[PDB]
């Protein structure tokens, strides 16, 4: 995976998101904080139970951001496991 | 999959 299509595939997602909300920079920060939050609720040595986090939450937070604008949501969903149908 | 997106942000930034 030196530079698989998936790599540029991901970059395109983040890029488009940036160029999309050029007027609303605050949006960019949030999205990144979402994926970032995931990482936070992972470390801390042993994964002791305490309402952690995973892909499910990230999907919600990002969805909350891109409300109505499910266009970008579709891209994010591609990475996440497809639900029913 | 998240690794690519999360990492992607750093690339552009």
């Amino acid at each position: 995976e030196s530079d698989s299509v998936e790599f540029n595939n991901a970059i395109s997602y983040v890029n488009k998101i940036k160029t999309r909300f050029l007027d609303h920079p605050e949006i960019y920060r949030s999205f990144l904080e979402i994926l970032h939050t995931y990482q936070k609720e992972q470390l801390h040595t042993k994964g002791r139970p305490f309402r952690g986090m995973s892909e499910e939450e990230v999907f919600t937070e990002v969805a909350n951001l891109f409300r109505g604008q499910e266009d970008l949501l579709s891209e994010f969903g591609q990475f996440l496991p497809e639900a029913k149908r | 999959n998240i690794q690519m997106l999360l990492e992607a942000a750093d690339y552009l930034e």
